[PDB]
RNA sequence: CCUUCUCAAACAUUCUGUUUGGUAGUGAGUGAUACUCUUUGGAGUUAACUUGAAAUUGCUGGCCUUUAGGCGAACAAUGUUCUUAAA
């Protein structure tokens, strides 16, 4: 999970600021006009929404998902598990979707999507993909089928 | 004088901060009515090699845009030799006061046609000029304190001095 | 406490690069001194010298016995300071951190200067920087009245100055700045006189407006302090009148 | 395979449209003088803070 | 209904960097960032050139 | 010298051993071998006791970078220049900038790398082996050259075309896009790559025979000969196809004497 | 039933048998430690071997290693078989070169070279194409 | 959880030329044609290919120093010991 986030964090998505910030920019320059180039590559970030994040399944185009594991509404997210197991897409279950939220500058977040990555970091997602396959999918299948809890308090 | 303190751990600095801000801002816009009023600039400029040589009040210059009698121009046309020995700091302001000139060799190695005296403060003199006057620095402690000149004898090295007892 | 997997091996790299360059560095100034200059890079030395992207200037080397003042940086990120820099800096008196000290410069002297570079910051200094740090800093070991004497005290007395440097002839902590600033008649006696330098830290840190500070600090560490490797390393030089209004 | 047939759209490939009509917005209040450039800002807040 | 300054200065761009012709100025990466439609093209460069230049 | 109606003897003789006959649709790369040459030069002590990656540039008459690239076109590995250059150089030198340069004689620059780019987008052994494998004319800045060797790969360091070719931009304190601009010239037509390993053995790549005249190769590989004659002392000259065995024409009897 | 050696692979670059002693005494004492180094060149090939004084402890640290990511890709451990005994590591050096001088005189290997040259000259007689010289 | 030698000199003015020096590697596996000695111990070189940094034990070069280091540096050499990246 560390490594995750550390992966995470290097995909940032802009926030307000810096969005008005660079529009402040390039529309100063437009003012000017200095109209400089017209290229720029794409933005790379995260995905965040939830029924983005489910708009990007079914493409499919997930290639990581985190999943919170607190939700109130926790039918929001049940389906999750199954969808990207039968989608085949990576998914991992996360803890806590406030630090969801602080990588996507929301509150919480709940779901994070995870679709285009550079050429430098594309290696580091291929063993992180695998370093999740074998950590969770190998690890607690066959103990997700099973009834928890049921003992007393 | 400028010593290196030891710090006190009995003081705590969050009430002297306080008064120091409001000391600083206070004194800060009252330099501004005494450089207004004097009728110069408020921000003083410096040359930063002047600064390089020395960090004080004669870094800065002071720009436009008489003196009462006698402390005020007491000394004039006056050049003096301070040594590399003595406290250059207070003698420097002393002269400024003064108006006279100040060479420091201390200033010097950092890199005397007109200097008639010497503010200095040891027993072995070593080129000992006959022309240039030798004179342990209470002189200009002394004159000041009076407003008038007295004689250098005393002031000589390595004659000893009066216990001097300020006007207070 | 266990320590972690990832520390031990970031260490093992990064001492691996320093032995590395402190080989090619050793190897290098070994055919320069023996004078044995068949097939390396270049013959003559180099100076960096940032002022204010800023503007990096470099002059090749003189032989000429500069004052320097030297200032202890924290060493690179996660590096085990190796024997030869470690026997450097405990002749120099570099370790615990914050610690500058005033040397002389000559071509016996350079070498180890391409050694210990990647731990310290150089520049040239002013008399009134100098000045404003003897008259701020400085403490010395003494043998006093009744003492067990691990014993430091602060600059006050100029008598207790021309007590032991009588021989010399050496009075008035301002000829000290004097002779610091001349290296005329002797640098070594006040050198090893004012053997401790402290500095404080710039940032006290822990807190929530000082880690910013921290930070932009870092960032600007990182604009400056540049890490050749190269054994031609150019002698980065700064102003160290810009770095003692932050350190003093 | 996906479930849906739907067909990629446009905008997916291509700079985005909504950004650069934000942009043409700032542009004409700064035309009309609304929106002081950044770097006119700094110049300001340089000279006012003597 | 004219042509605003911005695109009608980008269609004389195109104008100049491939000419009239439209199979080369449509797989173009540069100044047809936008990857205008093979036609609309056509239609955007008639009307400037009915406006200017003929 | 060395006796060129020999080399045309024996260049004659490879033509006609190249010229002797369930298949491929696409070709063996073994065949490709086997009709390519190979200068082998018995030499003593051609280590520096040293390893020396840096590429020896020779002087040749004749340029076979052009049929290269003319048969390049028809085979599957396409012919590329790489260029790795500082990041300011590349924040100064745009890519028209060379390619006007280049098409003045006709010749192209495919790509330009920053280090930068080296050590993050490409700090991954396969994508790296494949973005390598991609090229075959690479060049670098003099001053990056000595910074490659941890940022290339050693599996760059095997190859010939792999191993980077040392160039100048620079003349004065400041560089000059005539000086990257000639001596991408001078680089390209006018001079050849020289690994130098240890041993006694030197390895030097000519190329295929069907890109060049045979007489154009008697020269190139005489030219080539003197200038290593007057570099170094040299016990034997071969010559050959990696498939073929070896073919003297010239060697020094008294080196080995001179050698100790 | 497993032993207390152990079968660890994919290493990093630089982490080597004294950092594997420093790290996994920390699960506990640990009987033997080596890692495959090359022969030429003292690299390592990205495997080693541990061994410990229990077995027990042995699965302990093979639990929390298995799938570690570290330092870029991730590590495997496996426990081995309690038939398993550790064979034929070593620590190899960079070996440097050596020059020994060549035994026979310039005049022999002058005769040598003489007939090595009309032997393959031979040769491309017997391969073989025309070659007058 | 770190980031990799991102230039030197000489000559020359040609609006920049000419010469010289400066580079230890990712491990494993396939494999052509050979070359050189060594005194059989092989050693050092030579095309080409593969591979998600993949992974299972190739048994103990030599010489020199000190109690580990150099052979790409011989009175050559080296250690894991920096705290406001804390708690």
């Amino acid at each position: 999970a560390a490594e995750t986030f550390k992966l995470f964090n290097k995909y940032r998505p802009e926030t307000a600021a810096e969005k008005k910030e660079r529009l402040t920019k390039e529309a100063a320059a437009v003012a000017e006009g200095k109209s400089k180039q017209d290229a720029s590559p794409k933005p790379y970030a995260v995905k965040y929404g939830l029924n983005h994040v489910v708009a990007l399944i079914e493409n499919k185009k997930a290639k990581l998902v985190l999943i919170a594991n607190d939700v109130d509404p926790i039918e929001l997210v049940v389906f999750l598990p199954a969808l990207c197991k039968k989608m085949g897409v990576p998914y991992a279950i996360v803890k806590g979707k406030a630090r969801l939220g602080t990588l996507v500058n929301q509150k919480t977040s709940a779901v994070a999507a995870l679709t285009e990555v550079r050429a430098e970091d594309e290696a580091a997602l291929a063993k992180l993909v695998s370093t999740i396959d074998a950590n969770f999918a190998d690890k607690y299948d066959e103990v997700k089928k099973h009834w928890g809890g049921g003992i007393l308090g | 004088f400028k010593f290196p303190e030891n710090i006190p751990s009995d003081v705590d600095f969050r009430i002297m901060l306080t008064f120091l801000e409001f000391y600083s801002t206070l004194l800060h816009f009252v330099l501004y009515k005494l450089y207004t009023d004097s009728g110069l600039i408020y921000p003083p400029k410096l040359d930063l090699k002047k600064d390089k040589i020395i960090s004080g009040l004669s870094s800065y210059i002071l720009e436009s845009r008489k003196y009462d009698s006698p402390v005020a121009s007491l000394f004039s046309a006056f050049v003096f030799y301070v040594s590399r020995e003595v406290p250059i700091d207070i003698l420097e302001f002393l002269i400024l006061s003064c108006g006279g000139n100040v060479i420091s060799e201390a200033a010097m190695d950092q890199i005397m046609s007109k200097v008639t005296h010497q503010i200095v403060d040891r027993p072995v003199l070593k080129n000992k000029v006959a022309g240039r006057t030798y004179i342990q620095p209470q002189w200009i402690f002394d004159c000041i304190n009076k407003g008038e000149l007295v004689p250098a004898n005393k002031y000589l090295p390595g004659e000893a001095l009066p216990p001097h007892l300020s006007p207070w | 406490k266990f320590v972690r997997a990832e520390s031990i091996v970031a260490k093992t790299l990064a001492t691996s690069r320093e032995k590395e360059r402190i080989k090619r560095v050793s190897i290098l100034e070994d055919k320069k001194a023996k004078n044995e200059t068949q097939h390396i890079a270049s013959g003559k030395d180099f100076i960096l010298k940032i002022t204010e992207g800023l503007i990096r200037e470099k002059t090749t080397y003189d032989g000429k016995p500069a004052l320097l003042f030297i200032v202890r940086v924290r060493g690179p990120l996660a590096v085990n300071i190796p024997n030869k820099a470690f026997k450097i800096l405990s002749l120099l008196r570099l370790v615990e951190t914050n610690t500058g000290v005033f040397v002389k410069l000559t071509k016996n002297v350079y070498p180890l200067l391409k050694v210990i570079a990647p731990y310290v910051v150089i520049g040239k200094p002013s008399l009134s920087s100098i000045r404003s740090l003897i008259q701020k800093r400085g403490r010395i070991i003494y043998k006093g009245e009744n003492e067990a004497e691990p014993h430091e005290i602060v600059l006050n007395d100029n008598n207790i100055v021309e007590e032991q440097l009588g021989d010399h002839g050496i009075i008035c902590v301002e000829d000290i700045i004097h002779e610091i600033a001349t290296m005329g008649e002797s640098f070594s006696v006040c050198n090893f006189f004012l053997q401790p330098f402290k500095l404080n830290r710039e940032v006290s840190g822990f807190g929530s407006l000082n880690r910013l500070r921290k930070i932009k600090q870092r960032e600007a560490e990182s604009r400056t302090r540049q890490f050749s490797n190269a054994a031609t390393a150019p002698v980065i030089e700064v102003d160290i009148d810009s770095l003692l209004a932050k350190l003093n | 395979m996906p479930l849906t047939a739907v067909p990629e759209p446009k905008r997916r490939f291509v700079p985005s449209k909504n950004e650069a009509k934000r942009v043409m917005k700032i542009v004409r209040a700064i035309r009309e003088g609304r929106i002081i450039p950044p770097k006119k800002l700094k110049e300001m807040k340089x000279x006012x803070x003597x | 209904r004219s042509q605003s300054e911005r695109e009608e200065e980008w269609l004389e761009k195109l104008y100049k960097k491939h000419g009239d012709d439209y199979k080369k100025m449509f797989f173009d990466k540069k100044l047809n960032i936008y990857q205008q439609s093979e036609g609309d093209l056509k239609r955007r460069l008639l009307r400037w050139k009915k406006r200017n230049g003929i | 010298a060395i006796p060129r109606e020999r080399v045309i003897k024996a260049v004659n003789e490879l033509i006609k051993f190249t010229s002797k006959p369930k298949n491929l649709l696409e070709d063996d790369e073994e065949e490709l071998k086997k009709d390519l040459q190979l200068i082998v030069v018995n030499n003593k002590s051609f280590t520096g006791t040293s390893k020396s990656f840096k590429l020896k540039l020779l002087n040749v008459k004749h340029s076979f970078y052009k049929p290269w690239k003319e048969a390049s076109a028809t085979a599957v590995k396409d012919f590329k220049v790489l260029l790795i250059l500082k990041d300011s150089d590349i924040k100064k030198v745009s890519e028209d900038d060379l390619f006007d340069q280049l098409d003045s004689e006709g010749i192209k620059v495919d790509e330009i790398i920053c280090g930068k780019d080296l050590k993050t987008v490409y700090k991954a052994y396969e994508a790296r082996n494949a973005f390598i494998s991609q090229f075959s004319l690479i060049l670098a800045d003099d001053s990056i050259v000595t910074s490659l060797p941890k940022l290339m790969g050693g599996k760059a360091y095997n190859k010939v075309e792999t191993t980077p070719i040392s160039i100048r931009t620079h003349a004065n304190k400041e560089f000059s896009l005539t000086t990257l601009t000639n001596n991408i010239k001078k680089v390209y037509m006018n001079q050849l790559p020289v690994k130098l390993p240890r041993g006694t053995t030197l390895n030097v790549h000519l190329g295929n025979l069907e890109w060049l005249r045979p007489e154009e190769f008697v020269d190139n590989v005489e030219l080539i000969s003197e200038q290593l004659i007057k570099a170094y002392q040299i016990r034997s000259i071969f010559i050959k196809t990696n498939r073929s065995p070896v073919l003297p024409l010239y060697y020094n009897q008294d080196v080995l004497d001179e050698l100790e | 039933e497993y032993s207390g050696i152990i079968y660890v692979s994919r290493l990093p670059h630089g982490f080597h048998e004294k950092e594997l002693s420093k790290y996994f005494a920390q699960f506990g004492d640990l009987k033997e430690v080596r890692l495959a180094r090359n022969k030429k060149t003292g690299n390592s090939r990205h495997y080693g071997f541990l061994e410990f004084v229990n077995k027990e402890d042995a699965m302990i640290a093979q639990e929390s290693m298995n799938n570690y990511l570290l330092m870029g890709h991730l590590l495997q451990v496996r426990v081995l078989p309690k038939g398993a005994k550790i064979e034929k590591l070593y620590k190899y050096k960079k070996r440097v070169l050596v020059e020994k001088g060549i035994t026979k005189p310039v005049k022999q290997l002058k005769d040598n070279m003489k007939q090595k040259h009309e032997e393959r000259i031979k040769k491309l007689a017997k391969s073989g194409i025309e070659f007058k010289w």
